[PDB]
């Protein structure tokens, strides 16, 4: 009854799909030696 | 459920403990089970702190804070604050850590299984916050806990095995103390003593037959204001100075909590006697002196006569006087020269400290000292780099004066605050008007203005 | 840049024999100088006594040349002035002073070993900034 | 109701994030300066525009990354991917600073995609524009710091580096160099931030503690209903109150909330206008007057002469690592130092 | 009534035009006796040998400063935590010279500033208010004993208290950071957060209320006149506000309850004061702001320079110039 | 006449704060 | 009240969390990914820890030409090598 895809969707995905992979990132990171 | 929503209880969620303010078998509860918090913390901490524990390390190198207290206390520490035996840290952390499920145990009990009130169930421990003579004899009974409690450390001084004393002849050591100070012109002297400069109040108790004579006294004077409340009824003058209510009393003990949380600060930071400089570090105080003391060292082995000696300003390079003339250290560390430690006191004569002292009977266990303590300087930073604010990554220290004295900075803080606000709610709701004015009989509307 | 063999390859002995330190090595002599050493020689230096540092070349001219291990190897058995006119076991950390300095008890050949190539390996790496305060920091 | 009209009425749909006209330069603008400071400080380093690590792949913490500022031999340069620096390469115009640049004008744009916004919504819902008026204090202190400010100096370097410690390093730097406190222009600045935290906390202090009982809870938030006519608060009682703790109070509710929005925005606006004069070196830095007795009077001291004594050593210490373009090598004899440290 | 029931009548009278009240029986006299020696000192006090080292400092106006350099000279360092009232001297000119003002006014002021929180109490019991304005009092009362009295506690002198005076004050500024970091001090950064916050959602909180003013006034007038003193109307649209800046950002976002923006806007500014009141007064017994000097090391070894790298080079300026004459031995340890 | 500046222009905000508090426009309710 | 559904009832439904409970980790490994396998060094230029300086270099290769400045990177990229 509701939409799936609004503005709104994308105004959320623009932001959370980035700061999963970011935080993918940097989590990564904490293991790497110099 | 009785009381656990905002309509019945006129309480948000946020605000959801003031909901127990007249459900005494929860109540109790809380309290109980908030005891087991902290003997659980008390008990899971020394075994985090023995697990990590190195004994060849010194306590303050290594982020301790209650084994100090523990071998303050004089179990597991032989001369000079070496360690002899972890065994006692490991006996007062097993025992609170287990008493913590038996305190959890009834303060679970109390407030999930238990009844919500105690008044129905037992008129003794039932209370009402107005009962005046209900609330003087409960905290007769607390205060008759606490001086027990106090004649404890006197027990462990005087007849379990003494206390660590940092200036027992010789070097620091365990020792029984035999003759505490009972005459109350020294005792009661310190409670007149001005907080100020070479003064400072009960900070300044700097010797162990005063720390015993005085727990002597207070355990004496809690069991007599411990029985005298249990046999007494407030006075009309304080029934008409107090508020009667259960918010009130909370108000007065964060005051009276937040006043002894910011003594334990000052304690910490100055008094290396309770707290003493082979378990804590040195204080602030200490190590500055012992910096003055470890290049004035260095510098007469290179053949300097530092009582000669100018500095850039005209003043002593090394040694100067005080405003009232005593010999003390120059430098900065002329603001610290009310200093006593006993690695500096044999160097100090009648009129400070003397030069002819200096320039003979300093011993290599006072150069090490002095310099051990100049570099262990209660300066860090909040990732625990050792020194100033500009030093290099490489040392991990911050020492527990630090972190003692910061913590109960913030918690006598936010007590003091907790004070004022509960202390103007209980005035606003025993005078009634605690959430707001009413619109039908506002007060301001029917004073004449100012103008 | 790496910590490479030739970083890692110090004095020996006053003769010229090397040693080539490994990376185990030189880190756990970090450690140990960290655990035993900075709270006095943080970044090379002396804070009790700033005229004498860590630097390679202030090592050379102490008698006994400090300047190699088994220079550095004696000194933490057996301090000295930078002479070597006096014996400062009584106010200098040491093996012969591990009843007065406690943090020395425990202190392998191995340990003395890994913090002498630490003291010998941090100013090829860091350069000036080993011995130099906080001109350099 | 052509095309326009049709794509006017699908921008203004009340809808969850409101779009609008403005919302095609705010949000992409925007959003490519936030998500520009978060690669930026996750993945880009600093290493060739000024000698320093700065992301999180280098091993910074979330104080210490940054998007840093081009090197000082770009200039003024806008440092676009297709200009002639990068010359369409990514990965140089990320090592040349081009980062810097992407979001200080992408951040711009988006500012005035803000107020446009503020603007626009406005005008929709039929209030006065009083929001987008206070927020050209935000605007004026983003143009004077990160616009004017370098463009009066020699590059896009002397700018703020989008980062906390970098931020700091700016205020140190405005301080050992500019003399940044001494300027009465930053005074006001302060005076308008310190002044409107004051007025923050005294005026939702007042209004919490003169609230008319309007219900029976003692948590008194649900006494409020948002469509009720009457006051919340006893303006008469706080206006009582204040007088006789204060002397003054506050009697026209209209004017308090006006003075509420003048106090920070006059004091950003203020402190924008010194960091103009700063573009150019026109400092506030000293008092001649005293330079003159000081110079001839050897016993004269004051905090003012003590203050420039340290920013002597804050300029000595700091430049030769802080601009690495002049190739600064000034001996240690050189250096400033008092006895001893 | 006898004449202490007449005067306890009076000294909490609610007519009186300033409220006195038992606070304020130790306010006025304290703050009186603060005010007085500070104008004084601040016009005519002579030089203040304040680092103890024989080097008086200039404070007053005809000797020399003007508005922005002028101060009243923290006491001197010789004193260290004494209290140096003025019968503790030898005379007035000893007095003077050891910077005895500041301690007569900083324990007056804080005396008197405490008792100013207590009258805020008071009051508001009088007047029937609720209690908590001086719980917001509380923020910069904190701050202010943190500056005269708990950072000379800590680093042991008075000598080390916040100057009275403008120039004074960045000079307490440089030196704090030199010495303790407090950039890189995450109270310091909520302190920050608090006062940029306090002066954002004021001008907020400024701008929706006058956006959404209810048309009462034509446009020859100001639109202040559109509200009277005391009527019961509210003078703007809360709902207009709300709708507005529901859809500036997202409407839950938004506050429609004026208690609970109110609250907010005591909360924010008050919480972060406090911390950075706490700040200051933990970093006076040296817990320093984050130290990640050298943190970031390649893979042989080489320092990598960061941002906090180039904060300690400022540092170290600031440290090393600081009081060029007070040090003898290599560290600085308070 | 610098010190005597500075010292007027603070002894008119001091005489201000007196007609301020004093002498000021009575809030009156209507 | 814009039409839109509401957060509550979307994160707390199944449906949602099916989809999820594989997007949301397969984004985090694929950033995890971006890194453990070296690609944001070479996307961004950022030095790995080896590659700040030569072997026996203690100079910091600023770029000091602007026209030449993609040029002086690359100069300096082979001289690491
Ligand atoms: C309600 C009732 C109170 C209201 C009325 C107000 C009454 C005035 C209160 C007095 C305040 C005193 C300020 C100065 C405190 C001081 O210099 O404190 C330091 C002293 C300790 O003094 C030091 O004590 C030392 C004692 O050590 C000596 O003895 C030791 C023995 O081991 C060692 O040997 C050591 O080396 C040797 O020097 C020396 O004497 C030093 O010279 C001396 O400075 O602490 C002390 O006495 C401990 C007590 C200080 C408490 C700190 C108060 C902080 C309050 C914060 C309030 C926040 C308000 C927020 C408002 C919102
Ligand atoms: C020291 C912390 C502490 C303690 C001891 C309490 C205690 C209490 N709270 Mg309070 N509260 C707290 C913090 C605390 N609170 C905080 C931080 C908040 C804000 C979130 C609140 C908000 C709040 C509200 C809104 C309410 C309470 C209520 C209560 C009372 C009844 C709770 C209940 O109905 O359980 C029901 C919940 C359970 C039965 C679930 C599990 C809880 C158990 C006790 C967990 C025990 C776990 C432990 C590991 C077991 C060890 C056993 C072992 C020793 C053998 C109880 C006395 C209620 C009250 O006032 O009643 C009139 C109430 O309405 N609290
Ligand atoms: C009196 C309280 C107190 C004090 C002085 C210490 C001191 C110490 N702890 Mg201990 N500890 C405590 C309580 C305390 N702790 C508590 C409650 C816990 C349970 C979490 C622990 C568990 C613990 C562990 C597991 C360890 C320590 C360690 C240490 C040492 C290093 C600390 C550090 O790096 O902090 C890091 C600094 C922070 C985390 C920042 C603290 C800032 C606080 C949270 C601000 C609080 C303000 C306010 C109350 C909160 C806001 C409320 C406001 C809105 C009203 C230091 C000796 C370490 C150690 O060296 O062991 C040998 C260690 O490993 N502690
Ligand atoms: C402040 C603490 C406190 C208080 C005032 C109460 C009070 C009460 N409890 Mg609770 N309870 C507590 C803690 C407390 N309890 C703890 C820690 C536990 C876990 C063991 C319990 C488990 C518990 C259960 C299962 C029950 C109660 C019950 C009761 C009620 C009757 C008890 C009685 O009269 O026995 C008479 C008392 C004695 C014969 C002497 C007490 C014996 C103890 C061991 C002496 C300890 C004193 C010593 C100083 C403490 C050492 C540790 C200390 C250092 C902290 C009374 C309301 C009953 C109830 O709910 O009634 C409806 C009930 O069924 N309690
Ligand atoms: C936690 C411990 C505690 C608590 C909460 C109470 C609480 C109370 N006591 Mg009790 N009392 C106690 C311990 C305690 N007492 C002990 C241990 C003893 C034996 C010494 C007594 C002996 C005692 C007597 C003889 C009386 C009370 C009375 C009272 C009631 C009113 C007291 C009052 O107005 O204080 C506030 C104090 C004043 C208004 C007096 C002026 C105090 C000055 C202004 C403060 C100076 C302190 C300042 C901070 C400086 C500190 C350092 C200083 C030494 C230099 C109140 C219920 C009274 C009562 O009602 O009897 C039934 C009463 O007559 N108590
Ligand atoms: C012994 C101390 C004590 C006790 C028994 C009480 C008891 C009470 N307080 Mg009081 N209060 C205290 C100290 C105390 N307070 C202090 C020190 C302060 C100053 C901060 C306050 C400030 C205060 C306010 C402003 C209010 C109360 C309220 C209340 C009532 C409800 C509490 C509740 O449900 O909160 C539930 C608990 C929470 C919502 C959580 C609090 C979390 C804090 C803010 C942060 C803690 C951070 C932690 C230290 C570190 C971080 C760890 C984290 C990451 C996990 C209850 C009667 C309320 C009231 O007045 O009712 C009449 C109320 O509005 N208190
Ligand atoms: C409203 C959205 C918006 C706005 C205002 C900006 C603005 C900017 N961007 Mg950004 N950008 C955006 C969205 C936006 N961008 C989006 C969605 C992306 C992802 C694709 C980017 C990705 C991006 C990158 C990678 C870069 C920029 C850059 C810039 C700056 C320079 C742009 C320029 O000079 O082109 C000039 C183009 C115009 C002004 C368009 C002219 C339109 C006229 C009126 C019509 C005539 C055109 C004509 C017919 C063309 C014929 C060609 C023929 C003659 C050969 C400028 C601040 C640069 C930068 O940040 O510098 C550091 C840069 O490097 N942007
Ligand atoms: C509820 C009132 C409380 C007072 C609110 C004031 C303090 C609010 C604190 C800040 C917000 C905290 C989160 C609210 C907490 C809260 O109250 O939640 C309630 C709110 C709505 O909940 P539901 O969606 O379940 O409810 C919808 C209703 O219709 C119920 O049927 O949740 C959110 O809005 C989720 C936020 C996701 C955000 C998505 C954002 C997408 C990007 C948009 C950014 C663009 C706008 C920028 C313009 C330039
Ligand atoms: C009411 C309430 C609450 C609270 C709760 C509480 C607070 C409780 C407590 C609890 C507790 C307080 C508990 C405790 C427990 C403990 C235990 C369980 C213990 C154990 C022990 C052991 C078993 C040990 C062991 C060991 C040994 C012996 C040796 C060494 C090793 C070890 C350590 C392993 C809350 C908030 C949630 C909310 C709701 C209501
Ligand atoms: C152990 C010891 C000791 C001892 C000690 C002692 C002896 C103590 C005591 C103490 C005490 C003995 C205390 C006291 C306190 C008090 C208080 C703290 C009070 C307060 C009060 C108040 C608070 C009140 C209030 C009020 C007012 C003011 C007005 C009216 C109303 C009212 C009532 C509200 C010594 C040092 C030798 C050494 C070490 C150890
Ligand atoms: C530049 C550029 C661009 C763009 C890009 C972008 C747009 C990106 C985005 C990105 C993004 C968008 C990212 C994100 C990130 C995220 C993150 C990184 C997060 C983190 C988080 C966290 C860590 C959290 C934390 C916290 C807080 C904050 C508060 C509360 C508490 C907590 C703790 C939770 C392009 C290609 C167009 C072109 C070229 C250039
Ligand atoms: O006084 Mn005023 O500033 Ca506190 O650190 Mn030590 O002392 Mn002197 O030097 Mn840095
Ligand atoms: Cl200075
Ligand atoms: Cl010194
Ligand atoms: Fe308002």
């Amino acid at each position: 009854s509701y939409p799936i895809f609004t503005v709104r969707w994308v105004a959320v995905h623009t932001l959370a799909v980035p700061t999963i992979f970011f935080l993918g990132a940097i989590a990564a990171m904490q293991f790497i030696q110099r | 459920a009785t009381n656990r929503d905002q309509e019945s209880s006129g309480f948000a969620w946020w605000a959801g403990n003031a909901r127990l303010i007249n459900l005494s078998g929860k109540l109790l509860g809380a309290h109980v089970a908030h005891a087991g918090l902290i003997v659980f913390w008390a008990g899971a901490m020394t075994l985090f702190e023995l697990a990590h524990f190195i004994p060849e390390k010194p306590m303050y190198e290594q982020g301790l804070i209650l084994i100090p207290h523990i071998a303050t206390l004089g179990w597991g520490v032989g001369p000079g604050g070496e360690v002899v035996d972890t065994f006692p840290f490991f006996v007062v952390g097993v025992v609170h850590l287990i008493s913590s499920a038996v305190l959890g145990f009834g303060g679970v009990y109390h407030a999930i299984r238990g009844p919500e009130t105690l008044e129905e169930y037992s008129s003794f421990f039932g209370y009402d916050w107005k009962d005046k003579n209900k609330m003087t004899t409960i905290l007769g009974f607390h205060l008759i806990v606490l001086g027990i409690g106090a004649l404890l450390l006197v027990a462990k001084a005087m007849f379990f095995g003494g206390l660590y004393d940092t200036w027992a002849p010789g070097g620091g050591d365990v020792r029984v103390i035999t003759n505490p100070t009972l005459d109350p012109r020294v005792i009661f002297g310190y409670l007149l003593k001005s907080p100020f400069g070479g003064e400072g109040w009960i900070v300044s108790v700097n010797n162990l037959e005063d720390v015993v004579g005085g727990h002597i006294w207070i355990g004496l004077i809690c069991i007599a204001g411990g029985i005298w409340h249990i046999l007494t009824t407030p006075f009309g003058w304080a029934r008409r100075a107090f508020i009667w209510s259960g918010e009130a009393y909370l108000s007065y003990s964060l005051g009276a909590l937040s006043m002894m949380g910011f003594i334990a600060t000052c304690f910490v930071w100055f008094n290396n006697t309770v707290y003493p400089s082979e378990f804590y570090g040195p204080t602030g105080p200490e190590a500055s002196q012992a910096q003055a003391m470890t290049f004035l060292i260095r510098d007469q082995k290179l053949g300097a006569n530092v009582g000669s000696a100018q500095g850039p300003t005209g003043l002593g390079k090394y040694l100067m006087r005080s405003p009232t003339g005593e010999i003390i250290f120059g430098g900065e560390t002329m603001r610290f020269w009310d200093f006593r430690g006993p690695w500096l006191e044999p160097l100090r004569g009648p009129n400070g400290l003397d030069l002819n002292k200096i320039k003979n009977d300093i011993q290599p266990w006072q150069e090490r000292r002095a310099a051990e303590y100049m570099t262990h300087a209660p300066l860090g930073s909040l990732n625990s780099v050792g020194g100033v604010a500009t030093e290099i990554n490489s040392v991990n220290f911050v020492s527990p004066r630090s972190w003692l004295a910061t913590s109960h900075f913030v918690l006598a803080f936010f007590f003091l605050v907790g004070h004022l606000w509960h202390a103007g709610r209980a005035r606003a709701a025993a005078a009634g008007f605690e959430k707001g004015i009413d619109r039908e009989s506002e007060p301001v509307l029917s004073m004449p203005s100012l103008d | 840049a790496e910590l490479t063999p030739e970083v890692l390859t110090v004095p020996l002995n006053s003769e010229g024999k090397t040693i080539t330190l490994t990376e185990k090595q030189y880190l756990e002599g970090k450690r140990l100088f960290q655990y035993a050493c900075a709270s006095c020689h943080v970044g090379g230096i002396t804070k009790t006594n700033p005229s004498l540092d860590l630097r390679t070349e202030t090592l050379a001219l102490a008698t006994p040349p400090r300047d190699n291990i088994e220079g550095l190897v004696d000194y933490m058995k057996n301090p000295t002035t930078y002479d070597g006119e006096q014996e400062i076991a009584e106010v200098h950390p040491s093996l012969r002073s591990a009843d007065i300095f406690p943090k020395m008890r425990n202190l392998t050949e191995k340990d003395l070993v890994a913090i002498a190539g630490h003291i010998l390996v941090e100013p090829k790496i860091l350069g000036d900034k080993w011995g130099g305060g906080k001109v350099y920091y | 109701r052509g095309w326009f009209d049709i794509l006017d009425d699908w921008l203004k749909r009340d809808r969850f994030v409101f779009v609008g006209w403005s919302g095609i330069l705010l949000f992409p603008c925007a959003y490519l300066a936030l998500g520009g400071w978060l690669t930026g400080t996750t993945f880009v380093t600093s290493w060739y525009t000024h000698g320093l690590a700065s992301s999180y792949l280098e091993g910074c913490n979330f104080l210490t990354v940054a998007v840093s500022t081009p090197a000082n031999s770009m200039g003024h340069s806008l440092l676009l991917l297709w200009g002639p620096e990068a010359q369409g390469d990514f990965t140089r115009w990320c090592q040349l600073g081009g980062l810097w640049t992407f979001i200080a004008l992408h951040g711009a744009f988006g500012l005035i995609g803000f107020m446009l916004r503020q603007f626009e919504i406005a005008r929709l819902v039929g209030v006065r524009p009083y929001n987008a008026i206070a927020f050209s204090a935000p605007i004026a202190v983003f143009v004077s710091v990160f616009l004017i400010y370098p463009l009066g100096q020699s590059s896009w370097f002397f700018a703020p580096s989008f980062g906390v410690a970098a931020i700091f390093r700016f205020l140190l730097f405005f301080q050992g160099f500019h003399n940044w406190t001494l300027n009465p222009f930053h005074m006001m600045g302060v005076a308008g931030v310190l002044g409107g935290a004051l007025l923050c906390a005294i005026h939702g202090a007042t209004v919490e503690n003169t609230l008319f009982q309007d219900g029976e809870g003692a948590s008194t938030f649900r006494a409020f209903n948002p469509t009720q006519a009457e006051e919340t608060y006893s303006m008469v009682t706080a206006n009582r109150f204040w007088s006789q703790i204060f002397g003054i109070a506050f009697s026209n509710k209209r004017w308090l909330h006006f003075f509420m929005l003048f106090v920070p925005v006059t004091g950003l606006w203020m402190s924008a206008i010194g960091v103009v004069g700063l573009a150019l070196n026109l400092r506030s830095y000293d008092f001649i007057s005293q330079e003159i007795r000081a110079a001839e009077d050897p016993e004269f001291e004051t905090f003012y002469t003590k203050n420039l004594l340290l920013n002597e050593g804050i300029r000595a210490w700091m430049a030769p690592q802080d601009q690495p373009h002049e190739n600064f090598v000034f001996p240690e004899e050189v250096l400033p130092r008092g006895n001893a440290l | 009534a006898n004449l202490w029931e007449r005067f306890c009548n009076w000294v909490t009278s609610t007519d009186n035009r300033l409220y006195v009240g038992w606070f304020g029986v130790i306010m006025i006299p304290t703050l009186l006796a603060a005010t007085i020696c500070f104008v004084i000192a601040f016009i005519a006090a002579p030089p203040v040998d304040i680092d103890g080292i024989r080097e008086p400092v200039s404070g007053s106006l005809l000797y020399g400063n003007n508005i922005i350099t002028g101060a009243v000279v923290p006491s001197s360092n010789a004193i260290g935590l004494h209290f140096y009232p003025i019968w503790e001297a030898a005379s007035l000119d000893e007095w003077l010279y050891n910077g005895g003002p500041y301690q007569l006014i900083i324990f007056h002021f804080l005396l008197g500033a405490s008792c100013y929180m207590g009258r805020q109490w008071e009051l508001s019991y009088r007047l029937g208010m609720r209690p908590w304005i001086c719980v917001a009092y509380s923020a910069p009362l904190a701050s202010a004993f943190a500056v005269f009295l708990i950072y000379p506690i800590g680093q042991g002198s008075f000598s080390d208290g916040m100057p009275l005076g403008i120039s004074g004050t960045f000079n307490f500024m440089i030196v704090f950071q030199a010495e303790h970091n407090i950039l890189m001090h995450p109270f310091h950064q909520l302190g920050v957060a608090g006062v940029f916050g306090g002066a954002l959602f004021c001008a907020m909180h400024g701008s929706l209320v006058t956006s959404s003013l209810i048309r009462e006034t034509t446009e020859t007038e100001s639109a202040n006149y559109g509200y009277k003193f005391g009527q019961e109307e509210e003078t703007y649209n809360i709902v207009a506000a709300h709708g507005y800046f529901g859809r500036l950002i997202f409407q839950y976002a938004s506050f429609n309850n004026s208690r609970s923006l109110h609250f907010f806007l005591a909360a924010w500014p008050v919480v972060g004061v406090w911390f950075a009141a706490l700040g200051i007064s933990t970093m006076a017994f040296n817990l320093n702001g984050f130290n990640f000097n050298h943190s970031v090391i390649d893979a042989k070894g080489n320092v990598i320079n960061t941002w906090a790298d180039i904060i300690n080079r400022a540092n170290l300026g600031m440290e090393v110039m600081h009081e060029r004459n007070a040090h003898n031995f290599p560290l600085d340890l308070a | 006449m610098e010190t005597i500046t500075y010292v007027f222009i603070f002894a008119c905000i001091i005489a201000l704060f007196f007609f301020a508090i004093f002498f000021r426009e009575p809030p009156r309710i209507t | 009240t814009t039409g839109e559904r509401p957060f509550s009832d979307i994160i707390t439904s199944v449906r949602y969390w099916v989809i999820h409970s594989i997007t949301i980790p397969a984004l985090f490994i694929a950033g995890w990914l971006f890194v453990s396998t070296g690609l944001a060094y070479d996307v961004f230029g950022t030095p790995r820890p080896d590659s700040y300086y030569a072997q026996e270099q203690r100079s910091i290769p600023l770029v000091t030409d602007r026209f030449e400045a993609k040029q002086q990177v690359e100069t300096f990229l082979e001289q690491l090598k």
